[PDB]
């Protein structure tokens, strides 16, 4: 996939790299943007906190 | 106190437990590590038990009876120790109920009187009936070689085993008169029987010694001291007041040795041997005269050469008398074993021989060396002793039978003792089945069926698990084994069980 | 160490399977379990051992759920399914040392279980429910493990005729919970009434005014109750009343459920029978009535006839029968060993270990019977080569239904899978 | 120990639902004190919320995962797995630098724009 | 005891065997070893590594005893037998738990070993019966595999022919008798490996004493060979044994015979060597014990003990004697070859460092042992892991036809042979389980052939194109010692260790 003309993908049936366009393996585009946008904001919350005070044990 | 008796019984069990797998040719072997670090592995119980050196006093009795078993008999050193120890294990629960040891020890000797008369009834004297000279040694040789890797090659091995005992006196035979040397490499079926002695070829250095090895009638002469000039180890230092005199200092050995160089030529001895390493001075003149010589000869090798041609050893080469010389029929050194090994052949007066073996490894030959010794001991005791009984469990199962019926006719406490004595005799056939892998539970139960039908010759087949007759299996044992074992085991059993105290002084 | 945490659960799981392994078969070794309440119970049934064992190990409790489903589906093999589960766990120990991930180990069991069923059906003789001679001898052999022997001849047609009416065709799962075993004091074993309509657990009103019998009852002629004046009020209206209905039978009667309603008492029973429901939605539910004098009679008989219905239940869902005693497990291990060369990669080695894991069931049967362990197993591979299903258990009347051997492998594939898939555990509350 | 609880403490919790990603992923048992109330499931959001977490940094991750369930509700486990991998790379950038991560945060915004 | 020692013997063997599994093959590890005599070298040979191991476990001591006897037969199969014998012990541990006695395991592997020999012979091929011209290339490429992991691999083209002629000279065509005592390995510091030449004779480490003495020997007007004198009597006036506190007579007798060189063990004097300088008769001082007892057979001469009987035709004759300067070394040794075939060939290897000389010395000595097994049996088999896979499929298939208790003993022998290709697969960077299943599928549905684990990087199977062969007698000797070792271990059920004083 480094340079060009790469249709290859992860094939778990044969345990090797195969073309996903022939097998018909697709994933939703809305799921792609939702995970990346949520994981990006999730990492910002933990990094922007320099000191974490121990919470009160219940 | 009474606790010392039980402690002495369990002390012999640890020694007996090691000797159990060593019973039988197919049994396991004990690995003993001496303080000298030399490792020796063998199936003969004599040498094994002698290396234990147990500090316990009652364990020394087993060593004492093992020496008499190997001396007077030579076979059954493992079975005599197991049988003597089995009687002490069965008497352990009898002592906890209040029964005194004297009554139990006395009951053992009661069955001995019935066992001596039983061996005489089972001893059949047969020599030339339904047999011959060659057929007797041939049929008995394949029995000890069975269930071994040499069973397929035993066809050539029996022919060499028959001529081995025929080269020696039939009235007096010794198993040590036939030597066996391990030769690595080569096929196992290419070995031959030689009447002479062989060397180890300890010289790996090259560049001399050209000579043909085919001789007609060489003369043998013994030399008690080393005669040599060139020496690889030591050296001589020379410091004097003259420059030209540095050479003559080391020559003091010339004149008297220079005369001895031509003394062998006038004598004509073609064989020169010594127990000390010989340099290249002796091998020098011997080339043209066709005189063969070998250095670094072992002490046990020369003693066999003296008894070969009837010669004698002399210190020097000057005063040697003509009757010390000897001559063989033929001397031929072949490449058998992928190396040239000297040997003697055609000696009519030779009292000893050497049986050479070959194989891909030294451990394979060691298993064959100990296997050939079992076939020699059978023939050794079949000559002097004319009484031959059926062994391999045959006679052992018969002694236990009759003793069970004699106890029913003897009232008193001797009834349970004799019945327990015959019950303890089952350890011999049992352990033989466990060492070979056969099931001792089913065979000992099924063997007692036909054993009560009146036929006393039923043995145990060592090849395929089944009940059978040792008469067809050609399994024979001398009657001296059964007589000496029962007397030694009973005396050793009653000696340990009577010990009330163990006293050991330190200092 | 994520894998070492799972390996600690595998060793603890193999110790439980080895304990149940000694209890396999009628000659197996019993297990003594002392409950915390002080009750002392002992038996060779693997389902009762794991139920009262109170296992605190999280992974080891999976064998209890499999044993519960083993008795609910097949009804037999609750002890053997634990041994087969521990066999795959022991073979998987060497697989983890080679760097094999449990996913391939778990996925290969799905292909191995489906292949073992197709191989077993080839040697199995397909039978039909239309033959009543085979079902009588099938249920009679299951009754030979109990004290009742000569009286078990009349119990064989009782269980056969009850299933054939509700069998029909292509019934698939047949629930045996609708068949209730009625245990009453008095009578004998030879006295039994089918009463195909339905059978209750309760008696009728012993007071005055109760009709106790009604013709064409459901304008409510007969009612059920989960006052003495209420009985006299309905007595004038000719309405039969049955009170004191057990709460456990409420859900039972709502499923199976009149031309004639009468109370017939053989001795002391005072039981009401119903016949000819003729409902379109509701099927013909039959409740078996068992009579006996001593309490130990109707008890041991209850567990004996329940296992006989499970064997018949296996034949209805899956046709065909095989000979028990570990006979088919030997040939399956022989065919899978040769067919293992047809595969490639890591999965090919799993077929070789899967064949050796199936030989533990016939080996345990030879060990618990006193016979030599390795000697009898060698005689199985020798005789099964020339003959097919001839070793003779057919002459000894030993018949194990094919669904038990099928469900034992199927449930073991899912049980071992749920084990290796757990890589860690933590406190959650 | 402030960043260690937000990294090592989060990775230890993140690795719990990390092996459960995908239908072929691993499984995990959730055990209680009485141990008889337990259950087995492949849900990543259920394992995180059921396990009591005394780490004050791990309590924030629970509230963040609730946004994905309310907005869409699909791929909740994949968000926690991807967020845990971002902490693994951010931990190597800090200890080798010891500079405020806000500068590194600005680098994620420029990289996320090229990914979309 | 029984429940103790039998379990401990399996764990004790796996600890020692797992150490050499990483060094097995050309891709293994070269371990640094230092002998107590002061020699330092680096080699992967298992016979040296196992001999240096010192431990108190009596079970692992049997490996050194077997490797000592195997060193004379082959010496290169030390790593092969220990790993193969340890695989038999792993399968034997499971049989003990099933109720099988250990004595049946010993006899079970014997019937499986002899049965697998006849199966390998049917698929074996012969050299002289197929192509005679390839017999030269078989001996050249056999040593290239063992020398590929060493600096020797640069000059291997020339060094491959040096090992071919050294083995043939010490052996006979029909007899095929090779002795390690007839092949010596020597080397000195300085120079490079490119200057190493094959010598048909001993070394002698002689500078010819005073430099005025001739460094080369002339034929002396077409004489017979080169006259040499082997004598234990030097030139010096004697004395008696009763004291302790002639020149022209002895020296003229040697000149009449024509002997150029005189051999004497001890040293000489100054004036003592002046008489030999005028006659052009070089002198020999400090004689080692290596210079006599064999080779003179090839001289076709006689042996005269004393100066009186010396003559022209009774003196040993060789091809020639010359002193060749080697690099900057001041030793200035000699090279004595022979036109006719002799019984001893000594290899001479040079190196820039002492560690380099000893590294190529044992590397070349191992190549001589491989050629020794190739000339012993004209029929060779394809190695590289193909021998263990082919012999395992024959035993596993015939195991079902053989019934009884030995049926399971044959299955364990087939699985034990798979340890060798799986070990080499891990050292080559391949899946040991995936490769084992791949080799079995290619030899069944496609066709019967020998395809082993790849020693060098490649993309597929069928190494047969590379013409990689192993001797049949070499592989057969390994399976016999591995079977005998497994039987010998089972014969010891008790470990007796004596104390110290």
């Amino acid at each position: 996939i480094y340079n060009g003309i790469s249709t290859s993908g992860l094939d778990l049936n044969n345990g090797t790299i195969a073309d996903m366009r022939q097998l018909g393996i697709v994933e939703s585009y809305k799921l792609k943007r939702a995970v990346v946008s949520s994981a990006s904001e999730a990492a910002e919350v933990l990094l922007r906190v320099d000191n974490i005070i121990r919470a009160r044990p219940r | 106190g009474k606790g010392q008796i039980i402690s002495n019984i369990n002390a012999c069990v640890a020694v007996q437990e090691a000797l159990k797998p060593t019973l039988g040719p197919l049994g396991s072997d004990i690995l003993i590590v001496t303080s000298n670090q030399k490792t020796t592995i063998s199936n003969d119980g004599a040498t094994i038990l002698k290396l234990l050196d147990v500090v316990h006093p009652a364990a020394k009795t087993l060593v004492d009876i093992s020496r008499a078993q190997d001396a007077e008999v030579g076979d059954g050193t493992t079975s005599v120790t197991i049988l003597a120890g089995e009687l002490m294990k069965e008497a352990k629960p009898f002592l906890e109920e209040g029964i005194s040891s004297h009554l139990i020890m006395k009951g053992y000797r009661k069955a001995v009187s019935l066992a001596v008369e039983k061996i005489n009834e089972l001893a059949v004297d047969i020599t030339s009936e339904k047999s011959s000279g060659r057929e007797l040694l041939e049929r008995c040789a394949r029995t000890a070689m069975s269930s071994k890797l040499i069973h397929n090659n035993a066809d050539f091995f029996v022919k060499m085993c028959v001529d081995a005992v025929l080269s020696l006196d039939r009235n007096d035979l010794d198993d040590k008169l036939i030597g066996i040397k391990k030769i690595p490499g080569g096929a196992m079926e290419e070995s031959l029987f030689i009447n002479g002695v062989a060397f180890k070829k300890t010289f790996s250095y090259a560049g001399f010694e050209q000579q043909p090895k085919k001789f007609n009638n060489p003369k043998i002469l013994s030399l008690n001291v080393e005669l040599e000039l060139k020496a690889e180890k030591d050296n001589a230092e020379v410091r004097v007041e003259h420059v030209e005199d540095y050479q003559a200092i080391v020559d003091a050995e010339w004149q008297l040795i220079f005369e001895k160089l031509r003394q062998v030529e006038e004598t004509g001895a073609n064989i020169v041997l010594s127990k000390l390493p010989i340099g290249d001075l002796a091998t020098q003149f011997f080339a043209d005269r066709n005189i063969f010589c070998a250095g670094r000869v072992s002490a046990d090798d020369m003693n066999r050469v003296i008894q070969a041609v009837g010669g004698s050893i002399q210190s020097t080469t000057s005063d040697i008398k003509p009757e010390h010389l000897g001559t063989c029929a033929l001397f031929e050194e072949m490449q058998i074993g992928s190396e040239r090994y000297n040997l003697f052949q055609g000696c009519p007066q030779a009292k000893t021989c050497t049986l050479l073996l070959r194989g891909g490894a030294e451990q394979v030959i060691a298993e064959v060396e100990r296997s050939l010794h079992d076939a020699i001991m059978i023939v050794k005791r079949a000559l002097q002793n004319k009484l031959i009984v059926a062994g391999g469990g045959a006679t052992e199962m018969e002694v236990s039978k009759c003793l069970r019926d004699y106890s029913k006719t003897i009232a008193g406490k001797q009834q349970m003792i004799i019945n327990a004595f015959a019950k303890a005799l089952e350890v011999i056939p049992r352990q033989l089945c466990e060492n070979a892998g056969f099931d001792a539970i089913e065979i000992l139960n099924k063997l007692r069926l036909a054993h009560s039908k009146g036929e006393k010759w039923y043995g145990v087949v060592f090849e395929t698990e089944n009940i059978g007759d040792n008469f067809a299996k050609f399994v024979w044992e001398p009657a001296l084994v059964k007589i000496n074992a029962l007397n030694s085991a009973t005396e050793a059993t009653n000696l340990i069980l009577s010990v009330d105290e163990t006293i050991t002084n330190k200092g | 160490k994520p894998q070492e945490v799972r390996k600690a659960n595998i060793i603890a799981a193999r110790s439980v399977a080895d304990a149940i392994r000694t209890s396999l078969g009628p000659k197996g070794m019993d297990k003594m379990i002392k409950t915390s309440r002080g009750e002392i119970i002992i038996s060779n049934d693997g389902h009762t051992i794991l139920k009262q064992m109170a296992i605190l190990h999280p992974v080891a409790r999976m064998l209890v759920e499999v044993s519960a489903a083993q008795d609910s589906e097949a009804g037999d093999g609750t002890t053997s399914v634990v041994i087969l589960t521990g066999a795959l766990l022991g073979a998987a120990e060497r697989l983890l040392n080679k760097g094999i991930h449990p996913t391939i180990i778990a996925d290969s069991f799905q292909s191995a279980a489906k292949r073992s069923v197709d191989i077993l059906l080839e040697m199995c003789h397909k039978v039909s429910l239309s033959d009543r001679e085979q079902l009588v001898r099938a249920a009679s052999t299951s009754l030979s493990s109990k004290i009742v022997s000569q009286y078990s001849s009349f119990l064989a047609p009782l269980a056969v005729d009850s299933v054939l009416k509700i069998s029909d065709e292509n019934s698939k799962n047949v629930d045996l919970n609708d068949i209730r075993l009625v245990k009453k004091v008095g009578g004998t074993i030879d006295d039994t009434e089918m009463i195909d309509g339905v059978v209750l657990t309760q008696t009728a009103i012993k007071s005055a005014g109760g009709p106790t019998r009604k013709e064409k009852a459901k304008k409510c002629n007969v009612l059920l109750i989960q006052n003495d004046l209420a009985l006299h009020f309905l007595s004038k209206l000719n309405i039969m009343v049955v009170k004191d209905i057990e709460r456990e039978e409420i859900e039972f009667l709502s499923k199976g459920l009149a031309d004639l309603v009468e109370e017939i008492d053989s001795d002391g029973s005072k039981i009401v029978r119903v016949t000819g429901i003729r409902n379109n939605n509701a099927r013909p539910t039959v409740s078996v009535v068992i009579r006996g004098a001593n309490n130990m009679i109707i008890d041991e008989t209850e567990r004996s006839l329940h296992d006989a219905l499970c064997v018949i239940r296996c034949l209805v869902k899956e046709r065909g029968l095989i000979a028990g005693g570990g006979a088919p497990e030997i040939e399956i291990s022989r065919r899978l060993s040769k067919e293992a060369r047809s595969m490639e990669g890591v999965q090919a080695f799993i077929w070789q270990e899967f064949a050796s894991a199936l030989e533990v069931i016939p080996t345990t049967l030879a060990e618990n019977a006193g016979l030599n362990s390795i000697k009898v197993v060698t005689e199985l591979r020798s005789k099964h080569e020339n003959g097919e299903l001839n070793d003779n258990t057919y002459e000894e009347h030993i018949l194990q239904p094919v669904l038990v051997s099928t469900s034992a492998i199927t449930l073991a594939s899912e049980c071992v899978k749920s084990i290796l898939r757990i890589d860690d555990i933590a406190f959650s509350r | 120990n402030a960043r260690l609880s937000a990294f090592v403490g989060a990775i230890a919790v993140g690795d719990l639902v990390k092996s459960t990603l995908g239908p072929k992923g691993m499984d995990k048992l959730l055990q209680s004190a009485s141990s008889n109330t337990c259950m087995v499931t492949n849900d990543g959001a259920t394992i995180l919320k059921s396990i009591p977490l005394d780490n004050p940094a791990a309590k924030v991750l629970v509230n963040i995962s609730k946004v994905q369930d309310d907005e869409v509700g699909d791929g909740t486990t994949s968000v926690t797995v991807l967020s845990a991998e971002l902490l693994r790379e951010a931990e190597k950038l800090i200890d080798q630098s010891k500079i405020h991560p806000q500068t590194i945060i600005e680098g994620y915004r420029l990289a996320s724009a090229a990914a979309l | 005891h029984g429940l103790e020692a039998k379990k401990s013997h399996i764990l004790a063997a796996r600890s020692v065997a797992s150490i050499i599994k990483t060094s097995l093959g050309p891709r293994g590890l070269d371990k640094i070893l230092i002998s107590p005599d002061g020699e330092i070298t680096i080699t992967n040979d298992g016979a040296t590594i196992l001999s240096q191991m010192e431990l108190d476990n009596e079970i692992a001591k049997l490996l050194v005893q077997l490797s000592k006897s195997q060193d004379d037969e082959i010496g290169d199969g030390t790593t092969g037998v220990v790993v193969l014998a340890s695989a038999l012990l792993d399968q034997a541990l499971e049989l003990i738990q099933k109720g099988i006695h250990p004595i049946k395991i010993a006899n079970g592997f014997d019937e499986a070993a002899k049965l697998a020999i006849s199966k390998l012979e049917e698929t074996c091929d012969d050299i002289s019966a197929s192509n005679d011209e390839l017999f030269r290339d078989f001996l050249l490429r056999a040593a290239k595999t063992s020398l590929g992991s060493k600096i020797v691999s640069k000059d291997h083209d020339r060094f491959a022919e040096m090992a071919v002629e050294a083995v043939i000279n010490v052996m006979d065509k029909d007899r095929k008798d090779v002795d390690f005592d007839l092949i010596k390995m020597q080397g000195r510091v300085g120079g490079s490996i490119s200057d190493s030449k094959l010598i048909n004779g001993v070394i002698l480490d002689k500078d010819f004493s005073h430099p005025q003495m001739p460094k080369c020997v002339l034929p002396k007007e077409g004489s017979d060979g080169v006259k040499l004198a082997i004598l234990t009597c030097p030139f010096e006036p004697p004395k008696p044994k009763t004291k302790h506190k002639k020149f022209k007579e002895m020296i003229d007798d040697v000149k009449k015979a024509g002997a150029d060189v005189v051999i004497c063990q001890w040293g000489f004097d100054d004036e003592a060597n002046h008489l030999l300088l005028q006659n052009d008769l070089p002198a020999v001082r400090w004689v080692g014990g290596q210079e006599l007892e064999h080779i003179a057979i090839s001289t076709n001469g006689r042996i005269v003990p004393r100066f009186q009987d010396l003559s022209k035709d009774k003196l040993g004759t060789c091809s020639r004697i010359y002193e060749q300067e080697f690099g900057t070394t001041k030793d200035r040794m000699l090279i004595i070859e022979q036109s006719k075939e002799t019984k001893t060939v000594t290899c001479f290897v040079r190196g820039s460092n002492k560690m380099i000389v000893d590294e190529a010395e044992r590397a070349l000595h191992d190549s001589l042992c491989v050629v020794r097994n190739l000339v012993k049996d004209s029929r060779v088999v394809y190695g590289g892991g193909a021998a263990e896979v082919t012999m395992s499929l024959a035993v596993s298939e015939e195991a079902d036809k053989q019934r009884g208790i030995d049926q399971y003993a044959f299955r364990g022998f087939a699985q034990a042979l798979d340890t060798i290709p799986m070990t080499l697969a891990e050292n080559s960077g391949l899946d040991p389980i995936g490769t084992l299943s791949t080799l079995k599928s290619k030899q069944l549905k496609e066709k019967i052939s020998n395809i082993g684990v790849d020693c060098l990087g490649y993309g597929s199977n069928d190494m047969k194109e590379l013409f990689v062969v192993d001797p049949f007698i070499g592989k057969k000797q390994q399976i016999l010692l591995a079977t005998q070792l497994c039987r010998m271990i089972l014969k010891i059920d008790n470990v007796i260790i004596s104390g110290k004083d």
